C-alpha cells in the first residue's frame, strides 16, 4: 500500500476547523504554533495563533493491480481425471470425472 | 539531533500478564524492568516482529520501547477471583488468588 | 503521438519539494524524491521525484533533458547529466513525467545527484532497496546462461491504463525576494506575468489582492513587516506533502503513471547438478553450489518429513 | 504489520478495509511537511516469512 | 524475451525504451528505429 | 558498557545527571512528626454537630 | 580553505607538490569510505564532512594529470542517536541531545 | 535545531557553514548570509 | 567486491558492462586485514607483475 498524504492546510493569523473525511483509515488533526518556512522566506508572519491542519490516509499502490495476492477458501473437491482406455482395439481418449 | 520514534506496539491484557505485540522499522532495543525489589531486568535488541509476554505483578511494571516515553501498567485481580460459588468453584478459584501458599492452607 | 505521449505535463508543471540533505544541510530542491517502489524481481527501480522530465518547457518531445524548478525559475539541463546511485552508481533506463526507471543496485539508501551550473546538487533519502532474485536460487547480477522463468518487473513502456493518481491546483508560494523598503515603505513587485498576493498583520490596509501594481505600504518599518505570496493558478500540482494547499478550492482530477508493473519473463541461473551416490535406503548427494542455492526434499508418504536448507557451502548429506 | 492489513473485496471494488495504525505527529517549526507513523507493509513481511 | 513489454526489437535484435521508439535518436545504432517511421 | 544503572535499577528508581541524583524509588516508608500548637485547633462547639 | 597569499578562499584547496606548491578547486576534491561522501567544511589542516560507514577512508582529487587518491586503514562506525539504531536519519522524529561536530570555524 | 553550533539560520531557516557567512558567495540562495555583512 | 563494472565515456551516453565474478584477495600473513598498514615486516608472496616481460 501507498500512504495518501494531502497538502498541508496552513491557515496564517488564524485557526482552521477540521471536518470529517470518508476514506480508508483516515486520520487528520490540527496543529499549532507553527511558522513554517518555504524556499521564498518565511511564509507566515505571526509567530502565534498560527494554525497548520496536517491530513493523511492509506490507499492501495499503484502497482497492486499486477502483483497482488488471493485469499480463497475451498471446500467439497472434485477429482477429474484423463483416462485411455482400449477396450477390444479400440483406442480412446477419454476425459472423464471420477 | 533528529531520530526515529520506534514504532507504538500493540497492548493485548491479561490475568497477571501483558502481551506486546512488538513490529519493528529497524532493529530497536526493548527494555522492561519491575518496580519490585527484584526487577529481574531483561533486555533485547529486536529487528524482527514478535511477541513476547511478561508478567506484572501489583507492585508494578515498567515499560520502554525504543525512543518512545516510558509507559508503565500495574496488575490487579482479574480472574476467576474469590466469588461466593458454593460448593467447590472457589477452591480453584482462591488458587490464582494470592498464590505462594493457598494450597498450603488447604 | 497518443495522449499518453502528448501527457498531462503540459498541465502539470514540475515544483520543488524538501531534502533532507542537499549537501550543506537541507533545502527545498525540485530533486525531491516522492517516494520509491522496489516490488520488481529484475532489480529496476522506480523513482517518484518532485520534478517532471521528458518533455520540454514548451512542451516538446524531448527525452534528453530534464526539467526543474530552480527557486523563482525554470531550468532544463540533459538528463544524462543526471546521475545517482545506492551502493554503485545506477544505470537510468527510462523516464516520463515524475517517475524514474533505473538499474540500481542493493543499498540502505538512495541519494540523486546532478551537475547544475555552479556546485554539484544532491539528495539522499532513507529507503530499503533490496531486490529478490527471480527463482530458487538467491543471485546478486544475472547469470550469463540460465532457463527461462516467469517473473513480474516494471514496464519500462509509458503505455498506461490501470494506475492513476491525484493532481491539483499548488497553495500560495510566499517570496519575500518580492518585498524590498524602496526609500521607506514597503514596496512589492507583482512580478511581470505573476499575480501578488499580498496581507499584513499590522493596522491600516491588510488585504492587496495586487493583480499588477506598484503598492507602497505606510506604517510597515521593516519590509519583515509583511508578506508576500507568488500565486499562478495556471497548473495543477502532485499532492505533495511539502506544498501547502490552496485554501479557497482544490481542483483536481485523475491522470495515468507510466512504468506499471507488469508480468515478463525473466533469465535465472540453474543450480548445478550434484552427485548422486546410491545405497541402502539411503542417496547420498554431494551438492557444490555456485551460490547461495535452496535445497528442498521430501518422501511421497503420508509422512513427508519435509527438510529443506539455503546451503552455499560444498557438503554432501545423506 | 500483519499479512492482510490492507484488504480489498474485489480487484476493481472501490472500498477496501485499511488497518495500519496511522498515527499522525507533530510537525518540525520552520518545516512543511506531513509527518506521519504506520505499521510496516504486511504484505512485504508476509513475503519475507 | 525482454523487459516485456515495450522493448521494440531492432534489426540487431537489441532492445530500446518504446519511447525512444522514432525520436529522432539513433538508439538501435542502425538506424531501424528511426527507419520506416510513420509522420 | 552493557544496559545503562538507570535502566536495572530496582524498585523503578529513576536515574538523572548533573546534579547526580535518584528519584521515585519506591521502596520503604518515611516517619513524620507534626509539633502543632493548640492555638490552631478548633472547638467542637464552634463546628456543625 | 586560504589561497597562497593569504586571501580568505573556501572554493580551493592548497597541496605541496613536490618543489612547488598548487591549488585547485575544493570541489574538485571527493572522497568516499563505501560510498561518496559529501564534504561539508574545512579549515587549515582540518577536514569536516559527511561519510558513511566503512572500513577504510580513501580521498582523492584530479590533477592536472592522472588522478591521485590515498586510502589509510581507521575504523569508521557511528554510533546512532538514541536508544533506535539507524543508518540514515529519519525524516520525522523527536528531538534528542547529541554530541556532534561543529562546522564553526570558532 | 541544526548541528549546534555555527549554523547560521537564514531567512529561509537552512543551515550553512559559519565560514560561509559572509564570505562572498549566495550560500543561502536568497542573499541572506551576505546581506547586512559588518565591513 | 561481489561483481566488476567497466565503464568509459564515448562521444554520446557513457557505456558501461557488469560481468559476475567473485573476487576476494587473501592478505598476505596470517593477519587478515583490508589494506596494506604503513608500517610492517616484510614476507614472501605472490602477486602479478606489471612488467610486460
Ligand atoms: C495411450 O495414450 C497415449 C498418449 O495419450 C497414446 O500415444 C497411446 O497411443 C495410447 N495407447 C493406447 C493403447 O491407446
Ligand atoms: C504468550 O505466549 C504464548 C506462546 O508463546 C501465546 O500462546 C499466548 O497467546 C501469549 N499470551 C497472550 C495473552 O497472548
Ligand atoms: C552419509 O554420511 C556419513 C557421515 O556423515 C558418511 O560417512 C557416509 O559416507 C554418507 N553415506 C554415503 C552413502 O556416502
Ligand atoms: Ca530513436
Ligand atoms: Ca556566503
Amino acid at each position: 500500500y501507498k500512504t495518501g498524504m494531502d497538502s498541508p492546510a496552513i491557515k496564517c493569523c488564524g485557526s482552521q476547523e477540521c471536518t470529517p473525511t470518508y476514506r480508508p483509515d483516515e486520520q487528520c488533526k490540527v496543529f499549532t504554533g507553527v511558522y513554517p518556512f518555504m524556499w521564498g522566506g518565511a511564509y507566515c508572519f505571526c509567530d502565534t495563533e498560527n494554525t497548520q491542519v496536517s491530513k493523511a490516509y492509506v490507499m492501495k499502490s499503484d502497482d497492486c493491480l499486477a502483483d497482488h495476492a488471493e485469499a480463497y477458501k475451498a471446500h467439497t473437491a472434485s477429482v477429474q481425471a484423463f483416462l485411455n482406455i482400449t477396450v477390444g482395439e479400440h483406442s480412446i481418449v477419454t476425459t472423464v470425472y471420477v | 539531533c533528529t531520530v526515529p520514534l520506534a514504532p507504538e506496539p500493540m497492548i493485548t491484557f491479561g490475568f497477571r500478564s501483558v502481551s506486546l505485540k512488538l513490529h519493528p522499522k529497524n532493529p530497536t532495543y526493548l527494555i522492561t524492568r519491575q518496580l519490585a525489589d527484584e526487577p529481574h531486568y531483561t533486555h533485547e535488541l529486536i529487528s524482527e516482529p514478535a511477541v513476547r509476554n511478561f508478567t506484572v505483578t501489583e507492585k508494578g511494571w515498567e515499560f520502554v520501547w525504543g525512543n518512545h516515553p516510558p509507559k508503565r501498567f500495574w496488575a490487579q485481580e482479574t480472574a476467576p477471583g474469590n466469588p461466593h460459588g458454593l460448593p467447590h468453584e472457589v477452591i480453584t478459584h482462591y488458587y490464582h488468588r494470592y498464590p505462594m501458599s493457598t494450597i498450603l492452607g488447604l | 503521438s497518443t495522449e499518453e505521449l502528448f501527457n498531462e505535463y503540459k498541465l502539470t508543471r514540475p515544483y520543488m519539494a524538501r531534502c533532507i540533505r542537499c549537501a550543506v544541510g537541507s533545502c527545498h530542491s525540485p530533486i525531491a524524491i516522492e517516494a520509491v517502489k522496489s516490488d520488481g524481481h529484475d532489480g529496476y527501480v522506480r523513482l517518484q521525484t518532485s520534478s517532471q522530465y521528458g518533455l520540454d518547457s514548451s512542451g516538446n518531445l524531448k527525452g534528453r533533458t530534464m526539467r526543474y524548478d530552480m527557486h523563482g525559475t525554470i531550468k532544463e539541463i540533459p538528463l544524462h547529466q543526471v546521475s545517482l546511485y545506492t551502493s554503485r552508481p545506477c544505470h537510468i533506463v527510462d523516464g516520463h513525467g515524475y517517475f524514474l526507471l533505473a538499474r540500481c543496485p542493493a543499498g540502505d539508501s538512495i541519494t540523486m545527484e546532478f551537475k547544475k551550473d555552479s556546485v554539484r546538487h544532491s539528495c539522499s533519502v532513507p529507503y530499503e532497496v533490496k531486490f529478490n532474485p527471480v527463482g530458487r536460487e538467491l543471485y546478486t547480477h544475472p547469470p550469463e546462461h540460465g532457463v527461462e522463468q516467469a517473473c513480474q518487473v516494471y514496464a519500462h513502456d509509458a503505455q498506461n491504463r490501470g494506475a492513476y493518481v491525484e493532481m491539483h491546483l499548488p497553495g500560495s508560494e510566499v517570496d519575500s525576494s518580492l518585498v524590498s523598503l524602496s526609500g521607506s515603505s514597503v514596496t512589492v513587485t507583482p512580478p511581470d506575468g505573476t499575480s501578488a498576493l499580498v496581507e499584513c498583520e499590522c493596522g491600516g490596509t491588510k488585504i492587496s489582492e495586487t493583480i499588477n501594481k506598484t503598492k507602497q505600504f505606510s506604517q510597515c518599518t521593516k519590509k519583515e513587516q509583511c508578506r508576500a505570496y507568488r500565486l499562478q493558478n495556471d497548473k495543477w500540482v502532485y499532492n505533495s506533502d511539502k506544498l501547502p494547499k490552496a485554501a479557497g478550492a482544490t481542483l483536481k482530477g485523475k491522470l495515468h503513471v507510466p512504468f506499471l508493473l507488469a508480468d515478463g519473463k525473466c533469465t535465472v541461473p540453474l543450480a548445478p547438478e550434484p552427485m548422486i551416490t546410491f545405497g541402502f535406503r539411503s542417496v547420498s548427494l554431494k551438492l557444490h553450489p555456485k551460490n547461495p542455492t535452496y535445497l528442498i526434499t521430501r518422501q511421497l508418504a503420508d509422512e513427508p518429513h519435509y527438510t529443506h536448507e539455503l546451503i552455499s557451502e560444498p557438503a554432501v548429506r545423506n | 504489520g500483519a499479512f492482510g492489513d490492507i484488504q480489498s473485496r474485489t480487484v476493481s471494488s472501490s472500498d477496501l478495509y485499511a488497518n495500519t495504525n496511522l498515527v499522525l505527529q507533530r510537525p518540525k517549526a520552520g518545516a512543511i511537511h506531513v509527518p506521519y507513523t504506520q505499521a510496516p507493509s504486511g504484505f512485504e513481511q508476509w513475503k519475507k516469512d | 524475451e525482454c523487459n516485456i513489454p515495450g522493448n521494440f526489437m531492432c534489426s540487431n535484435g537489441r532492445c530500446i525504451p518504446g519511447a525512444w521508439q522514432c525520436d529522432g535518436l539513433p538508439d538501435c545504432f542502425d538506424k531501424s528505429d528511426e527507419k520506416e517511421c510513420p509522420k | 558498557k552493557a544496559p545503562s544503572l538507570k535502566f536495572t535499577a530496582p524498585f523503578g528508581c529513576e536515574i538523572y545527571t548533573n546534579p547526580i541524583r535518584a528519584e521515585n524509588c519506591a521502596v520503604g516508608s518515611i516517619p513524620l512528626a507534626f509539633d502543632i500548637p493548640d492555638a490552631l485547633f478548633t472547638r467542637v462547639s464552634e463546628t456543625p454537630t
